[PDB]
């Protein structure tokens, strides 16, 4: 970079990512979108159950 | 052997790297990448999603 | 030595390309996967008139495919024999012109032609000394018929004196496609007489004909029309790619057809076609070609020559024949039916013989014979271009594309002397 | 390749519904997504991308929008089976309908969903890459299809024009009909569909419950058949697009081959065979029968009768085991058969096109596994008699000036309803002089 | 064949803090060699040992990173060094007196 | 040496002698040129590599040294895909 | 005996430099630790063309880092073939010009110019006999742009008779990063037609257009872009560096290109670059060779060669070939396409070979074009350049801090000038005097 350079320029796995087209034109962590999803839910729930 | 004509039935041609068909995996040069009909042929989907950085191309 | 430079237009154009390369590398022996694998030396020795040695007995064809629409080139590279191809010569478009001259000619031409002419160019000067270009394409549809003549008017006048080809398939009114048919046909012809130098007129409804009577199939697909012409292409070329007794190269067979700048659209046959079923109870002499050949039915064309007179002919033997017999032959179907060929021409048949016969024959024919009865099919078309441009049917897609009316009237006038001087001639 | 469809009206959302689930099935995708986990990469997959973008990893949402006033239609679909497939946004809804009044459609409530609409078809298109055109469904009858429907192909005409629209509206029938103000709706909605679709198709429901009583012998067809066999008809007339054929035709084909003059587009269209699962196992299907069975008035998707007309042009899309032999020895019988007159600018009055791919079926569907089927788009001058019918009766109510202080309340005025009323009589002599 | 199978070299660490504590500190980290550490198979106690062990019929040497051989340059390879054609027996003519 | 504690290095390194079996890598620590004068800190070696010729089949030779200075040395043959790693004072593990 | 210098400016110009040292240490066979392990007796003899002889096989390059963030500095230290670089070349700054080429040349400058001149001439009287000083940075930014230049002037004022090649990349209006290109790479340009000796004029533009047609990679990168500048500039020394049956130095070049002291900005290209699923249909050949390399959509320049007339040219070659070959190719060349040749210098086209290839090949090709086109380029800059002048947008960025608009004009009158003087000499007739 211009300022700060913490990271190599060949680094493995951001060269797999990189170089993988498909990852850089959509990328998900299917994981985490269903975690935050259910946190979402239970956020709701919970406004509900105080109401309640 | 009668040859099918015109459009449809997207081929090594159309394929690139960015579509809505096109698997995922590492490819350099896209006409390596534009043979994965030919590469692959009949593995379960799931595995492709699975190995997502690897070669298993041509 | 001698080159041909392949230029194939449209969706048409690409299948009958495919299936011609298909049957060009079998007959040099090179195998799908691109290597080759043959056992005569003899077919090694002239295939610089068709491929190009790449690495490691890699021979890739001399051609040029070109359209404007994917579907044609993935079915090109699907098929077998599809993968022998340089992929930079797939120049290629990307919109799609679709029964539209217009849009062949004055629209899309204009951002495709500099990439082809950049390609063809880059193929023309990559061999030493061109013995002239070959095209196939279409008259019915739009990116074979449109950009098809802006590719051979540009070519004509860049490069002047190198030979040219071409293998135009019109449309008949009995096997008819599309609506359009009549204004492209007419429009593509106008720039076919001026610009190239000679061409050969095939039509599905002949075909069909053909598979129909002889061959004798239940379901006559495209490709085996493929295959007909196929072999009709590689019978014109075959002098060029063999030694042979009598050899008649592209230039030789044009000057020895075409009296006349404007009279250069041929009728074609090819013998032998025989169903499988009485491919054995049938001998193999040259009066068994001829009668096959000279037959009307068997013409590639819907021109019969019975009504007419045959201006000049010529026929290309293939296989180690005796001249004597050839001669004799075209000697006697020249004096018995004495009225069909012209009078001001005597010797009206030129002949030629090459030794070596297509792979699972001994002995075949091609026949190129130029007839007045081309100006039938002529004139079926251009009552039908009458019929519509009267009161302007369809005629919004071409004169809001850039184009005139102006444009009609010459077509149309074009194709009224051009069947009056061939009617002239009779 | 890509091409998008949108839906305007309850009667497009409901044909939208049926042509989805027809489309999923086709290209093996579940209802809620993805495709099933045994699915493997094989060639001929990828088909799919002309209908579906590919999100995230392993879902597809379609290149559609559902667009309606009253949020019922549009909740029944954010609750139905489909609640993973359509994207959230994609289903636009208003607030309160049109309620059967091309005013309230066009300058009350258009004027504030049409914004939201064009600037989501506009990142519909900008996702895109290789276009083909828009495609809309709509019925003309109500409000939110006739009304609003015109006020998007203007503002479509506007944003793009040259870009090729197909209209599959859905006219009114002559004497079985749900509304009374349907002669203003529709007379006010055909004004608009002169100049802006390229191509438009007209679908009667009249005629398809004939067809639906007499070939696949439904005694009791609801809107879904109505719906499923639709959908039929606009996969068939994509496959050319989707899948690889023997000679294919495109939808910038149709502008090319079906429309000699430029304000006329508007064809009748057929199918067959519209057949059961048990007539289906009795009777031999081959190419030359269903291309007689394409050509009755018994077998059309509009109300009217070509014998009184003049066939203009003629497509004809095959689907299935099909060579190019018959289909043109077919179409030879057709064209030298003198039941059917074909008009004078025309020698060659045919465009056909084949594919190879068998239309498919659906578990509730009433047709069977059919090997091979035929879908025409002709263009006649019964539909020049189809805008008299339909003209009469609007003159009818007009005259007593019924209903109109509704229009005149939305902010309307008389003026064009003289305009639109005299449009519709040019376009008569229109087609009275072409026919000639 | 990945581009990152080829990649030879040798990475540091990039920016940082200035170091501030020399390595005789005790909580400096510091890199000990001995003990010896996990020797693979039997035999191989002493550094000579593993010396014969190393060059009996094991070796390795680093690859080429240029694909190709050097090709030998114009000037030797047209230049080699070469030896003269032998003459062959000459006639000789008797003299006459 | 000089190098700052969180570092890696890889190389390629090939067989010498055609048609050979093993492969022995050896970890030496100094600064001399000839290997004997040199201190040796463990040994192990890349067995079953495929008969080929002279210089073609491919081992990699990679050093990772961390911050609180343990050291790791990976070696992977390419052909058969075989993994081998090596840590100071513990087991060599394969792979 | 024979000597170049490279100096390094700013962050792409660093990057580059970082690509061509690890291709320049690969084909001469030195480990990236610095040691020389290679093969063959003819790494050894020409490597004092860059490198120093340090202990025991050890050489270190011969180069001069210069930048202002030690992003950059450190990116480079990080690398492989990183350790190689001796740490007292590391003449570097702390505070950041910022695309400000004011700031590049009057104030950071004005105080770290001095150091960096002090570095290269220590790095230039560790030799005997030097050939030229080869200077890589950029158009665009400020600390390559503007330090680079100045330091350019400097160097042409201590010593004169020495050759200077500067690689420069310059802004092209289609990809552009930052908004003050003009205003940068107008000034550095005013300032180069009278300190540089030659300029190689590159541009992303047209480098992505060969990665995407050509070579049809699916992503890319600098990575990439900074490897064909790399084997460009490698290329060019090659000559140097070993032996072959037609030498070409750096002078021997530029006297055979410059027909005029001012028409000294050359547009580059290189041969082969093909697919790799592409090139099992290809043929190697000599033609092959030159029908690629002729090409246009093969220049590295967004300039059209077609579009203007080939002042002169050059080919220099790389592998055991044919001279007889390469002459008639060359031949073949001008004699076909003729009219884009100019008339008043007959023998358009200075070649030469040489006996080794680059890595991975057998055989390879560089072309030098000065050509005409290049006014195009600078006509594109200047446009813009005057579409902001005209109301002194973004200026004050440059007036506050000492500079005038005087500077601006002089900037304005030489690059209309030079594109004046390139089209005269392009449509000057062939046979007259005055
Ligand atoms: N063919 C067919 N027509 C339908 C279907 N559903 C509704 N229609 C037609 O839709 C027309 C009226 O418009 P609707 O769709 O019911 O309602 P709308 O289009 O939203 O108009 P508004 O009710 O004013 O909002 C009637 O002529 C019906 O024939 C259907 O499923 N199939
Ligand atoms: N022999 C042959 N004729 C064909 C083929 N495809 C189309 N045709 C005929 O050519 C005409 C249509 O050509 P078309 O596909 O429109 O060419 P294009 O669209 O310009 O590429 C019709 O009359 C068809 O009967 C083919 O593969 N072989
Ligand atoms: N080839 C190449 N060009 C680069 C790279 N980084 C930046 N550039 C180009 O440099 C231009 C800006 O120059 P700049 O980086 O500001 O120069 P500096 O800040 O003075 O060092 C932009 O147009 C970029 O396209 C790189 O890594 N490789
Ligand atoms: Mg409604």
């Amino acid at each position: 970079g211009r300022l700060v350079a913490q990271v190599p320029n060949e680094d493995p796995e951001r060269l797999k990512r990189v170089l993988d087209a498909k990852w850089r034109t959509i990328g998900v962590d299917k994981e985490t979108l269903e975690l935050q999803a259910q946190e979402k839910k239970d956020r709701e729930q919970a406004e509900k159950d105080r109401d309640e | 052997t009668t040859v099918a004509g015109g459009k449809g039935a997207r081929g090594e041609i159309t394929r690139r790297p960015g579509e809505s068909g096109n698997p995922y995996g590492v490819s350099v040069f896209v006409d390596e990448y534009g043979k994965w009909g030919s590469a692959i042929q009949g593995m379960p989907l799931t595995e492709t999603r699975a190995r997502m950085q690897t070669k298993y191309f041509p | 030595m001698r080159e041909i430079v392949h230029i194939q237009g449209g969706q048409c154009g690409n299948q009958i390309g495919a299936k011609f390369w298909e049957v060009v590398s079998d007959e040099h022996g090179i195998d799908p996967t691109g290597t080759y694998h043959g056992d005569s030396d003899l077919q090694l020795e002239r295939i610089n008139v068709y491929f190009n040695e790449a690495t490691g007995g890699r021979y890739v064809p001399r051609a040029i495919l070109m359209d404007l629409e994917p579907g044609t080139m993935d079915s090109v590279r699907s098929g077998p024999y599809g993968q022998i191809f340089r992929p930079d010569n797939f120049v290629f478009g990307q919109t799609g012109a679709g029964n539209n001259w217009a849009k062949g000619h004055y629209t899309e031409g204009a951002e495709l032609i500099d990439s082809v002419l950049d390609v063809v160019r880059k193929e023309a000067e990559s061999c030493d000394c061109l013995q002239g270009f070959q095209v196939c394409h279409s008259l019915g549809g739009g990116t074979g018929s449109g950009m098809g003549t802006l590719l051979i008017s540009k070519i004509r006048e860049e490069y002047p004196d190198r030979m040219m080809l071409t293998f135009s398939v019109v449309p008949s009114p009995k096997v008819s496609d599309t609506v359009v048919e009549p204004y492209n046909a007419t429009l593509s012809v106008h720039q076919l007489v001026e610009n190239a130098d000679e061409c050969m007129v095939l039509d599905n409804e002949a075909l069909y004909d053909i598979c129909f009577r002889t061959l004798k199939l239940t379901t006559p697909t495209f490709g085996d029309l493929n295959h007909l012409i196929s072999a009709v292409m590689s019978g014109i070329t075959c002098c060029l790619r063999f030694p042979g007794q009598l050899n008649a190269d592209l230039r030789k067979l044009a000057v020895n057809l075409i009296p006349f700048p404007r009279l250069h659209f041929f009728m074609v046959g090819f013998t032998p076609l025989t169903s499988r079923g009485s491919q054995q109870y049938r001998a193999l002499t040259v009066p068994e070609l001829t009668q096959q050949m000279w037959d009307a039915k068997n013409m590639m064309c819907a021109a019969d020559p019975r009504h007419g007179r045959y201006l000049t002919a010529s026929a290309l033997f293939r296989g180690r024949m005796s001249t004597k017999e050839v001669d004799e032959q075209m000697l006697n179907v020249q004096n018995k039916n004495s009225s069909y060929f012209v009078e001001w021409i005597p010797n009206n048949v030129k002949s030629s013989v090459c030794d070596i016969p297509p792979k699972g024959l001994k002995m075949s024919a091609t026949f190129i014979g130029n007839s007045t009865a081309i100006q039938e099919m002529f004139k079926r078309v251009s009552e039908q271009f009458t019929a519509m441009f009267r009161r302007k049917a369809f005629l919004h897609w071409y004169t809001g594309e850039g184009m005139d009316e102006m444009e009609f009237t010459e077509a149309e006038s074009n194709m009224n002397d051009l069947v009056s001087e061939y009617q002239q001639y009779q | 390749r890509e091409v998008i469809s949108i839906h305007i009206g309850q009667a497009g959302i409901q044909v939208g519904n049926a042509c989805w689930e027809l489309y999923c099935l086709e290209h093996g995708i579940q209802p809620d997504g993805q495709m099933p986990s045994d699915k493997t990469i094989g060639g001929g997959d990828d088909a799919f991308n002309t209908f579906f973008s590919e999100t995230g990893a392993g879902k597809h949402v379609p290149r559609c929008i559902f667009l309606d006033l009253e949020p019922t239609v549009v909740d029944e679909v954010r609750t139905g089976t489909y609640r993973q497939l359509f994207h959230p946004e994609q289903l636009i809804s208003g607030k309160e309908d049109a309620a059967n009044n091309f005013a309230r459609g066009h300058y009350t409530i258009g004027k504030e969903i049409v914004d939201l609409a064009l600037d989501r078809i506009r990142k519909l298109a900008d996702n895109c890459t290789g276009l083909q055109g828009f495609l809309v469904f709509n019925a003309v009858g109500g409000g939110t299809g006739s009304g609003l429907g015109s006020l998007l192909l203007e503002r479509l005409s506007v944003d793009y024009g040259k870009k090729s629209k197909l209209g599959f509206t859905v006219y009114p029938s002559p004497q079985v009909s749900t509304a009374v103000v349907e002669p203003y709706n529709s007379v006010l909605s055909t004004h608009s569909l002169l100049e802006h679709t390229d191509v438009a198709v007209m679908l009667d429901n009249e005629a398809i419950y004939d067809i639906c009583r007499r070939s696949l012998d439904i005694e009791r067809p609801t809107y879904t058949n109505l719906n499923r066999l639709i959908a039929q008809v606009i996969s068939s007339l994509t496959a050319s697009l989707r899948f690889d054929g023997a000679l294919n035709v495109d939808i910038t084909e149709f502008q090319t081959n079906l429309v000699p003059y430029p304000r006329i587009h508007f064809m009748l269209s057929s199918y067959a065979p519209i057949i059961s699962a048990e007539k289906a196992y009795h009777e031999q299907l081959s190419v030359a029968e269903i291309t007689n069975a394409a050509f009755e008035p018994a077998s059309m998707m509009v109300k009217c009768d070509p014998r009184h007309g003049k066939y203009m042009a003629c497509c004809l899309m095959y689907r299935g085991d099909v060579v190019p032999k018959d289909v043109n020895a077919s179409v030879a019988t057709i064209k030298t058969k003198r039941t059917i007159q074909f008009v004078d600018w025309c020698p060659t009055g045919f465009k056909c096109g084949i594919n190879y791919q068998p239309p498919t079926v659906v578990p509730g569907g009433d047709l069977a596994k059919v090997q091979r089927a035929v879908c025409m788009i002709s263009n006649s001058t019964a539909i020049g008699e189809i805008f008299s019918r339909l003209d009469h009766k609007f003159d009818l109510m007009y005259a007593k000036r019924a209903f109109v202080h509704w229009y005149v309340g939305e902010g309307m005025e008389e003026g064009e309803f003289s305009e639109a009323r005299e449009d519709l009589a040019a376009l008569e002599k229109d087609f009275e002089e072409v026919g000639a | 064949m990945l581009p990152t199978d080829t990649m030879k070299g040798t990475f540091a660490p990039g920016t940082t803090k200035r170091k501030t504590v020399n390595m005789y500190d005790t909580q400096s980290s510091t890199f000990q060699p001995r003990p010896e550490g996990p020797f693979e198979a039997e035999h191989i106690t002493d550094q000579p040992a593993a010396h014969e062990h190393f060059d009996t019929t094991r070796e390795i040497k680093l690859k080429d990173p240029k694909g190709m051989d050097l090709p030998a340059t114009s000037y030797v390879e047209h230049y080699p060094p070469k030896t003269a054609l032998l003459p062959g027996e000459p006639l000789e003519l008797a003299l006459g007196g | 040496r000089t190098l700052d504690s969180p570092c890696s290095a890889r190389q390629v390194f090939t067989t010498v002698h055609d048609n050979q079996e093993q492969a022995c890598i050896l970890i030496l620590y100094g600064d001399d040129p000839v290997a004997s004068n040199n201190t040796l800190l463990g040994q192990f070696d890349i067995v079953n590599i495929p008969p080929a010729p002279k210089d073609v089949p491919r081992i990699e030779v990679t050093f990772h040294l961390s911050r609180d200075m343990f050291l790791t040395v990976e070696a992977r043959d390419l052909d058969t895909a075989r993994h081998k790693r090596w840590l100071q004072r513990g087991d060599i593990v394969v792979l």
